[PDB]
């Protein structure tokens, strides 16, 4: 999840923390701008990760799918 | 909008990009999300 | 886009129902908003 | 607790297909 002048994006995976790569096609984009600070969970385990701004290289694979990644 | 032309040179317009080229059957995988083909010169390779 | 309002907006005695903020500590973002209507203190003394 | 991240977190940045091509 991420939040981008208001607009926050949700991108997922089903995978049936292991090793490889798994790419997330995104599912949905809100374009509405909420000034978020917080995060919960409502309803086991989980895990949870944060994100900052890291240049990466990213291999497409011939069908066009990120296989791999730097 | 128009009829869609393949197999020849054509001046194509896809949701207000404009364009000229032939236009194929593609069998690249685009993913539900993805609207463009790109090239190594951000040039549009494959339309949906 | 930009055009007055004078037809029926403004109206005799002064029309003050229409609101803008004069201050505010620092500068905004690009399209952000405030629906704050907490007061603004300009000293170092607590208004609260 | 804590845990590592192996290689997670990757995800499609932009809708732009691309192909054979280390973007």
């Amino acid at each position: 999840f991420k939040n981008i002048d208001g607009y926050f994006k949700i991108y997922s995976k089903h995978t049936p923390l292991p090793q490889g790569f798994s790419a997330l096609e995104p599912l949905v984009d809100l374009p509405i701008g909420i000034n978020i600070t917080r995060f919960q969970t409502l309803l086991a385990a989980y895990y949870v990760g944060y994100l900052q701004p890291r240049t990466f290289l990213l291999k497409y694979n011939e069908n066009g799918t990120i296989t791999d990644a730097v | 909008s128009t009829n869609l032309v393949k197999n020849k040179c054509v001046n194509f317009n896809f949701n207000g990009l404009t364009g000229t080229g032939v236009l194929t059957e593609s069998n690249k995988k685009f993913l539900p999300f993805q609207q463009f083909g790109r090239d190594i010169a951000d040039t549009t390779d494959a339309v949906r | 886009i930009a055009w007055n309002s004078n037809n029926l907006d403004s109206k005799v005695g002064g029309n003050y129902n229409y609101l803008y903020r004069l201050f505010r500590k620092s500068n905004l973002k690009p399209f952000e908003r405030d629906i704050s209507t907490e007061i603004y203190q300009a000293g170092s003394t607590p208004c609260n | 607790a804590y845990t590592n991240s192996f290689t997670r977190g990757v995800y499609y940045p932009d809708k732009v297909f691309r192909s054979s091509v280390l973007h």
